[PDB]
């Protein structure tokens, strides 16, 4: 009494998810145009679940600091997995997740000095810092 | 690789002032903001 | 000794590429890795950043088009991976 499609992850773990939320990823619904798990390249089975939680929450959305409250708490995850969430929202073509995750990294870069930016995620000569200032 | 297109995308949301300081972070970033 | 294949793409948003369909002149004995490099020549994306899927099965990089029964005028949606 509910529609379901299989989605094979990069690891190989198949996910039986509803088509109404899989349709949130426009690459999956367009892949069905013109009874097998649809492939999700470069998307691990762990990130796939994190992708589902964001999509299954945004099932009622058709497409100034606009960061949502629940999403910014949903993105209280390690920096590594956040980058793995940006790439997926490009592979699955998720305009909401692609923007919320990119705006959050920019929020991590904004308001900080270049050293404070590098200290969060990490190669200059002594004049290279002065030459870049020019 | 993987760092070019993702970092260039977060640069669009940062205002023109933030991209000015973004060049002094790294050389790979310095080559990216000038494209 | 040469066929024609189209490979439709998907909307990529990190790379501002609209969904298009690249046309290829290949042979059924060409491996998936070869036809991935035949996409490299016209655009410049390495085969390690490409994914071919004919119907619902990811195309392995070590098999020819004859293994997946890829005939002429067949469309293979390609997906980029970082």
């Amino acid at each position: 009494a509910m529609p379901s499609i299989k989605l094979q992850s990069s690891d190989g773990e198949i996910f039986e998810v509803d088509v109404e939320i899989a349709k949130q990823s426009v690459t999956i619904k367009t892949m069905l145009e013109d009874d097998d798990p649809v492939p999700l390249p470069n998307v691990n089975a762990a990130i796939l679940k994190k992708v589902i939680q964001w999509c299954t929450h945004h099932k009622d959305d058709p497409p100034t600091d606009d960061i949502p409250v629940w999403d910014q708490e949903f993105l209280k995850v390690d920096q590594g997995t956040l980058f793995e969430l940006i790439l997926a929202a490009n592979y699955l073509d998720i305009k909401g997740l692609l923007d919320v995750t990119c705006k959050t990294v920019a929020n991590m870069i904004k308001g900080k000095t270049p050293e404070e930016i590098r200290k969060t995620f990490n190669d200059f000569t002594e004049e290279e810092e002065a030459q870049v200032r020019k | 690789w993987m760092q070019r297109e993702v970092w260039m995308s977060v640069f669009r949301y940062l205002s023109r002032r933030e991209l000015c300081e973004c060049m002094r972070v790294c050389k790979t970033w310095y080559k990216w903001c000038c494209d | 000794s040469g066929m024609q294949i189209f490979v439709k793409t998907f909307r990529d948003r990190l790379r501002n590429l609209l969904p298009q369909t690249i046309t290829l002149e290949v042979e059924p004995s060409d491996t998936i890795e070869n036809v991935k490099a035949k996409i490299q020549d016209k655009e410049g994306i390495p085969p390690d950043q490409q994914v071919l899927i004919f119907s619902r099965k990811r195309l392995e990089d070590g098999r020819t088009l004859s293994d997946y029964n890829i005939q002429k005028e067949s469309t293979l949606r390609l997906v980029l991976v970082f």
